């Protein structure tokens, strides 16, 4: 599922003014054309892959294609230091403050937290040498934070600075998500403006993270293919953008 | 700015000019009123800056302010400014105008060490502790904060003197707008005060860190550095002052049709606002980045033009000294609303209106003309589209006279009818003449 | 052959004081450090526009046509000229622009500004991408001046030229004017280039049909495969590009902190804003000077093309041109001119040989008994298989008479014939 | 446009180098002198570009004057509209400042009349013997010859006609015959 | 301008002296000392009077 | 002209962008680089005219 510039896949809309019916030459963070990304699959037959062992480099930023070209939302763990867990040699430990993006409920409520991950000394928990992996496992309002409940069984989350919640409505169509860090903090981009074809990333949140994020991992999930999201990196690239009548980017050129 | 003739004389830079139709600049358009429209937000909270423990330069504290209204007059009374070094702004400019973000980085630093934070410095403090961005309008101020304000200093105040890693000893420098990495901080927090390069191993890579303290250079009027970086992004303005500008009025319905100076959401300019019928955005732009309209807080759309926008031409003949005005490509029912922008005599003619002045032609609305049917072969006062202006036969000393409108008839050559038969017709000269 | 000649440049006047400074007194005070710039720009633009109108007036003075035949529905008889004839003499409205002029103007994207209520329109309609150059006149601070003559008057001049084509050039001098029909003028023009009256009388319907197909092939001639049509389109695009260069330069910061004087004034102290406004002022002055220099160069090009169009009209439209290659390829017969956007459109019909044959010809014929009596052909040759006369523009062997020969001095290259003497060589 | 822009400061503190030198320190006067240098350099470049385009226009006009001298003042033009309206008779050229001044004398009609003419006349007895005018018309009164630029009927002679091939448009005359057509 | 008004006037006067000739008959090699009135009458005759 | 006007400093400290970047601080780099940029734009505009 490669990046296509003629569909304007993964382009971030410029902040502020809404451009209309002109072409704009910008050099800013953009996905490189022809990039296949990295496919991540959540099973649905509990049953997880080793997505918590990687520690992929964050770089300038990442962009995610969620769903079609079951639509299960991703779970992310971003941090500055990556290393092994103690007394089991297992990788996946994030040191110091760590950003968590947890899709609670059925992907309708999101938890964003920025805090320490202290391993727990119980069986099948990190640091016990019985460790395998951590994962998120899937009416009245108590399961609105159930992703937090799954993530706090493995980690203590002891000193937490930022916490917010976001409501997203259930859908099945295509959706994009991007994370970019600059001097003002961590910027979360989404294509939930849902106007016309959309598929353009607009700013919707800002997390006050001033330590440099260097790594990101995909938290494994299991619902009891059925899930595919691709994570593409962003590069400082020259692009040529085409805005249409409505004010959305329709064509891109990778230059 | 008295007549259209005087505006014609002030442009082109001469008094004795020849006859013709000339384009004329404006000289009597001034901003009369003032308008200010900005959103209200809850106040910015500056308690962490002045009422808590002073941060250390090794791990300084940064706060980004968004969607709040500040008050610089209160902030400057709690500090005594020693020296401010601003890049593309001034503190007077910081007390006004809207931004999209407001980043403040602050830490405790002795006043004797201004040279270690100046631009172009090669010291260890810029290299390993704090590197300023200098890509946005920023101002770094040096101030002394009294202990009665609420500031305090405790613990050890230290800065990294060296931080290198790897087998090649690569320096872990600080990017502009960044801080020291967590490896350097962890190496420093166990490093001795005296400045010995100890060796550690964070995550499988050897790291070496040394530090020095400046906690004995701090006094009761605690020397503090505040670095204030603003960002400008039109259409995304969020931080504006609690103080509304002083002259300005907050209601636009009594300022419609007159050139006013507006401060709508942190951007300043002059123009004329008129109500017009024609929302994914608030401001409306054309292809060339010129705001041509805006949506107000109530239900109304005012499309804004520049202070001068109507093209004015003056028809003048050097003999008899008469003159007339041509308002190019505009209806006669719109001139009387824009009058205040013209010259004083033209403004005095349009107000207390006499409709004998305004005639509508195919090239615009003319003033000082009268309709005529006479046509002229020579056209020295061409208005375009086969219209020539017929000058009056009375000089200006006897009073102003009106021009003639509509001219340039066709030559209409002689017609010879064809017999369309075996014979034809020829047009032969009886008499002749010689022309040079 | 279709040829487009651009005889004009857009007339543009720029409000210099409003363009360089947006009404700010500080900018207007700092502009005095560059002298009386706005007066010089205004005088240069006024001189350019005045010279342009003088050139247009002189060019249409060369289309004087002092005598004409009034246009009728039946013009040319068998020859079809309803495409070229006025729409007023044809069905419907009293406008003089022919069907070909309407087809040429309707197939070129002009984006008419509107010289009557352009302001008001631009105000009522919102932002766009096709009329934003027109709406930038009242924002950037310039104006496109209307042409000197209305399209009705230009069409009247063209129609009067069309009615005078057949009669002009009949005999020596330009004083008289015959009212001969168009078909007779065409037949005489074809006879003058070497076609016998026998061939013209025998093949008149074929000639009329060929002319009708040649003129009717221009219904689909205004496409992208036509070179002169693309010349019209790219002249219009060049004018639009110059206008777009006048705008979109106030959006350039030119190294300053912003593209607008008000932000510079607000964001900086009284000493730094002087140098920032100086940067902006220097940028605007550079843009205006470049535009004025471009206008002068385009005025020179328009003057050259106006001189060329004056000769084209005086040499080919008003008379048959015997000079090679000046008006189309082949043998020139008759040329028509209509009004094009910012110029004139010429259509030269030509006589082209479709097929060629080769035949032995002689310089002249003498007599064996009287060697001092020799003849030479006029507008033709002496082709063999004895000797007969041909037209030198169409193959038709015809008996030798005194109407196609001349008595000339004897030469060595002349052929000698003893039997079957031509009637010129008899006695 | 050369002596006027020497008085411009171009954003500097003065329009001269002598007081820029003596009012500022050595580092601060380099930028002021460079501003003056930039302004005068742009002025000189603009002057040179204007000289080049004016020389191009002068070359075009010199070619036009060369063609016009060799055609109209040195010979009879016999070209429509190239050397004045009407028919060209004689032209003269005199010297003018930075160019030449031409005076084209032309023949202009003042009053016109319309008469009925013929393409040529043939004889009914001999249809193969037909004549045509050379520099005029066969105007009808029976038939007379006239000039193409002046109305003055004359008898038809052999010095103003020439024999032509017969056509259909030629008028038949059998009552009175002109001397070219008589036998 | 490279030439004094005397010289330029000499060229113009020499051109004026050869108006009547230099085109009397085909070819430019010969020159006929024709009076100006005769040249004007011949030109009007060639026009069609 | 195009070949030779690339060696001019145009009032900057050097005719190379790299030397200006290496020798000066980021506030003065944009000031001095704009002096080279303006001169090269002037050269290209003169060539096109
Ligand atoms: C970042 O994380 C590291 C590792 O979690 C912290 O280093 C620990 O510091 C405590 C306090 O002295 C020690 O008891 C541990 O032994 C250290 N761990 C390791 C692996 O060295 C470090 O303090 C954190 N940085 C902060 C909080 O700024
Ligand atoms: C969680 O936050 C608390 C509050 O700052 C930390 O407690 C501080 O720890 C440092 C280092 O041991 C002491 O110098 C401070 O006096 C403590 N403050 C208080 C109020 O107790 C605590 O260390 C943090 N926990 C982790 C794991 O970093
Ligand atoms: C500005 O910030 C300070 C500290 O960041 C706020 O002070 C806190 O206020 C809450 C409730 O008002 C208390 O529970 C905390 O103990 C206070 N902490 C400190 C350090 O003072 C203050 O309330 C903020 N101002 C506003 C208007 O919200
Ligand atoms: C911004 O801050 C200044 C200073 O704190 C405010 O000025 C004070 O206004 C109150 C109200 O009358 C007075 O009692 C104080 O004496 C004033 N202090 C000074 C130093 O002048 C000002 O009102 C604030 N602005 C807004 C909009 O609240
Ligand atoms: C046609 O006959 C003439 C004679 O009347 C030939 O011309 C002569 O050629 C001889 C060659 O020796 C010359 O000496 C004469 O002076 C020529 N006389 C004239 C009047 O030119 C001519 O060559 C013959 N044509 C051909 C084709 O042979
Ligand atoms: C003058 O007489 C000639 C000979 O009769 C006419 O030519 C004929 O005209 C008729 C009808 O006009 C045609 O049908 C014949 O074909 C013509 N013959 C030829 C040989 O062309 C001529 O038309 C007469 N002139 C006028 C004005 O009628
Ligand atoms: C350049 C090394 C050779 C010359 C050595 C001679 C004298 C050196 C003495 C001090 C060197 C300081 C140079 C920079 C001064 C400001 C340092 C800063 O705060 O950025
Ligand atoms: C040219 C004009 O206006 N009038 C002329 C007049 O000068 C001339 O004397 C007369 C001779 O017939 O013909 C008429
Ligand atoms: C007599 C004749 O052929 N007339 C036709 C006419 O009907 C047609 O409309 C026109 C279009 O080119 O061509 C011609
Ligand atoms: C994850 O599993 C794949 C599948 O075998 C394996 O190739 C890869 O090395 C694993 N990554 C680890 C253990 O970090
Ligand atoms: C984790 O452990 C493996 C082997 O146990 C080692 O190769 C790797 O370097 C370790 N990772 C870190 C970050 O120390
Ligand atoms: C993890 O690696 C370290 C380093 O060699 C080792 O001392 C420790 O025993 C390992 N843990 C396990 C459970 O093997
Ligand atoms: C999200 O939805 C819940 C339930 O309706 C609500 O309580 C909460 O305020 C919402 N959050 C936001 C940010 O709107
Ligand atoms: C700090 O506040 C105290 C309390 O009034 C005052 O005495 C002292 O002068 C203040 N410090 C300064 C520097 O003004
Ligand atoms: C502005 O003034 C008009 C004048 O009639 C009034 O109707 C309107 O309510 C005012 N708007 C305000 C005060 O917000
Ligand atoms: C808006 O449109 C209506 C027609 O429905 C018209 O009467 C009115 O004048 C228009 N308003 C403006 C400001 O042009
Ligand atoms: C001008 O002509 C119009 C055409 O009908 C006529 O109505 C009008 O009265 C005329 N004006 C004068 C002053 O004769
Ligand atoms: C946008 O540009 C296209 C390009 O052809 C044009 O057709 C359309 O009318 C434009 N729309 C607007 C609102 O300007």
């Amino acid at each position: 599922e490669p990046i296509d510039m003629n569909k304007a896949d993964g382009v971030i809309y410029p902040n502020g003014r809404t451009y209309s019916n002109i072409t704009l030459q910008t050099t800013n963070l953009f996905p490189k054309n022809g990039d296949l990304g990295t496919q991540y699959v959540y099973s649905a037959s509990a049953f997880i892959s080793n997505y918590s062992y990687y520690g992929n480099p964050f770089g300038d930023g990442i962009v995610i294609r969620i769903g079609q070209n079951k639509k299960i939302y991703p779970a992310l763990m971003l941090g500055s230091s990556f290393g092994n867990f103690s007394a089991n040699n297992k990788s996946g430990a994030y040191f110091n403050h760590t950003l968590l993006i947890l899709p609670s409920k059925c992907g309708t409520v999101f938890q964003v937290a920025y805090c320490l991950l202290q391993p727990r000394t119980e069986s099948k928990c990190p640091g016990n040498s019985n460790y395998v992996s951590y994962f998120l496992a899937d009416t009245s309002d108590e399961i609105r934070r159930n992703g937090l409940r799954d993530i706090r069984k493995f980690f203590n989350l002891v000193n937490c600075t930022y916490f917010e919640e976001f409501n997203v409505t259930a859908d099945e169509r295509a959706e994009w998500f991007g994370i970019v860090q600059d001097a003002q903090g961590v910027h979360l981009y989404t294509s939930r403006k849902n106007g016309f074809n959309s598929n353009n990333l607009f700013l919707f949140a800002t997390v006050p993270i001033y330590d440099k994020l260097n790594y990101y991992t995909v938290i494994p999930r299991s619902v009891i293919a059925w899930a595919a999201f691709y994570i593409y990196p962003l590069h400082q690239l020259s692009y040529l953008l085409n805005f249409d009548v409505n004010g959305y980017i329709t064509q891109a050129a990778d230059c | 700015g008295y007549n259209d003739y005087t505006q014609l004389i002030c442009s082109y830079g001469d008094f004795n000019m020849k006859s013709g139709v000339y384009s004329t600049s404006y000289y009597s358009a001034k901003p009369v009123g003032a308008y200010y429209e900005a959103h209200v937000y809850p106040d910015c909270n500056f308690t962490e800056l002045f009422r808590e423990r002073a941060p250390t330069i090794m791990q300084y504290k940064r706060e980004v302010f968004t969607r709040c209204n500040y008050n610089l007059s209160l902030l400057l009374s709690l500090v005594q400014v020693d020296e401010f070094v601003c890049d593309k702004i001034t503190p007077e400019a910081l007390a006004t105008g809207c931004y999209s973000s407001l980043t403040v980085d602050w830490f405790a630093f002795p006043y004797a060490w201004k040279s270690y934070l100046a631009i172009g410095s090669a010291d260890r403090i810029v290299r390993f502790n704090y590197n300023q961005d200098y890509s946005n309008p920023s101002c770094r101020i040096h101030s002394k904060v009294n202990s009665s304000i609420g500031i305090s200093y405790a613990g050890a105040y230290s800065y990294i003197t060296n931080c290198n890693y790897g087998a090649t000893n690569k320096d872990d420098v600080v990017k502009p707008g960044g801080r020291a990495s967590q490896q350097c901080i962890t190496g420093a927090l166990n490093s001795p005060t005296t400045g010995q390069l100890w060796a550690y191993n964070f995550g499988g890579v050897p790291y070496r860190v040394s530090r020095l303290t400046y906690t004995d250079h701090l006094s009761d009027p605690l020397d503090m550095v505040y670095v204030i970086t603003v960002k400008y992004e039109p259409g995304a303005e969020t931080v504006c002052p609690k103080q509304i500008r002083p002259d300005y009025s907050t209601n636009i319905t009594h300022l419609l049709g007159s050139c006013i100076s507006y401060d709508i959401y942190g951007i300043t300019g002059t123009g004329v606002f008129q109500l017009c019928n024609a929302r994914q955005q608030k401001f409306v732009y054309d292809k060339f980045d010129n705001i041509i309209g805006f949506h107000s807080d109530d239900g109304n759309y005012y499309c804004v033009a520049p202070c001068v926008s109507v093209p004015v031409s003056v028809i003048y003949d050097d003999k008899t000294n008469q003159y007339a005005t041509l308002f190019g490509s505009v209806a006669c029912q719109h001139i009387s609303t824009m009058a205040a922008q013209f010259s004083r005599e033209t403004r005095a003619s349009l107000v207390s209106r006499n409709m004998q002045n305004l005639l509508q032609t195919s090239v615009g609305c003319v003033m000082g003309f009268h309709e005529t049917n006479d046509t002229v072969e020579e056209c020295h006062l061409s208005l375009g589209q086969s219209l020539c202006a017929i000058p009056p036969n009375t000089n200006l000393r006897s009073g102003r006279s009106t021009f003639g409108l509509g001219s340039l008839a066709y030559n209409s050559p002689l017609r010879v009818d064809a017999l369309n038969s075996s014979e034809f017709k020829v047009s032969l000269p009886l008499n002749f003449t010689f022309g040079v | 052959t279709q040829e487009y000649i651009e005889t004009s440049i857009q007339k543009i006047t720029v409000d210099c004081k409003q363009y360089v400074c947006n009404g700010f007194a500080k900018c207007e005070k700092l502009l005095e450090q560059y002298g009386q710039f706005c007066s010089k720009i205004n005088q240069a633009l006024h001189g350019a526009n005045l010279r342009q109108d003088d050139s247009v007036r002189n060019l249409f003075e060369s289309v004087k046509t002092p005598q004409t035949v009034p246009l009728t529905t039946g013009f040319g008889g068998e020859f079809n000229l309803t495409l070229l004839e006025p729409l007023s003499v044809s069905t419907g409205s009293s406008n003089a622009r022919s069907a070909l002029e309407e087809l040429l103007f309707d197939s070129v994207t002009i984006a008419d500004p509107g010289y009557m209520q352009g302001y008001d329109d631009c105000m009522q309609q919102g932002p766009a991408s096709a009329r934003d150059l027109i709406c930038a006149q009242y924002v950037a601070g310039y104006k496109v001046l209307p042409p000197l003559m209305d399209v009705n008057m230009e069409a009247a001049y063209t129609s009067s030229l069309l009615g005078s084509i057949a009669g002009a050039g009949w005999t020596a001098g330009l004083s008289s004017f015959a009212a001969i029909p168009f078909a007779q003028s065409i037949f005489y023009r074809l006879n003058g280039v070497g076609i016998t009256q026998q061939v013209l009388s025998e093949n008149q319907k074929i000639i009329a049909n060929k002319f009708n197909q040649a003129l009717g092939a221009m219904q689909t001639g205004f496409t992208t495969t036509n070179e002169a049509f693309q010349k019209v389109q790219d002249a219009v695009n060049t004018n639009a590009q110059a206008l777009a260069k006048l705008a979109s330069e106030l959006s350039n910061t030119f190294g300053a902190i912003s593209s607008s004087i008000g932000d510079i004034i607000q964001r900086l102290d009284v000493l730094e804003q002087e140098v920032q406004i100086d940067r902006l002022i220097n940028g605007r002055l550079t843009t205006l000077n470049a535009f004025v220099a471009q206008q002068l160069v385009r005025s020179e090009s328009a003057a050259r093309s106006a001189q060329l169009a004056k000769d084209k009209v005086n040499e080919c439209v008003k008379s048959q041109s015997t000079r090679s290659g000046f008006c189309g390829q082949g043998t020139h017969i008759v040329s028509f001119v209509i009004n094009a956007p910012n110029g004139l459109y010429f259509m030269h019909v030509g006589y082209h040989p479709s097929q060629h044959i080769e035949v032995v010809a002689a310089y002249g014929l003498c007599d064996s008994a009287n060697p001092t009596n020799c003849i030479a052909p006029v507008n033709g040759y002496f082709i063999k298989n004895e000797w007969s006369y041909t037209g030198s523009s169409f193959y038709a062997p015809e008996p030798i008479t005194t109407l196609n020969t001349r008595y000339v001095a004897p030469q060595v290259t002349f052929q000698n014939i003893s039997n079957n003497l031509p009637p010129p060589l008899l006695s």
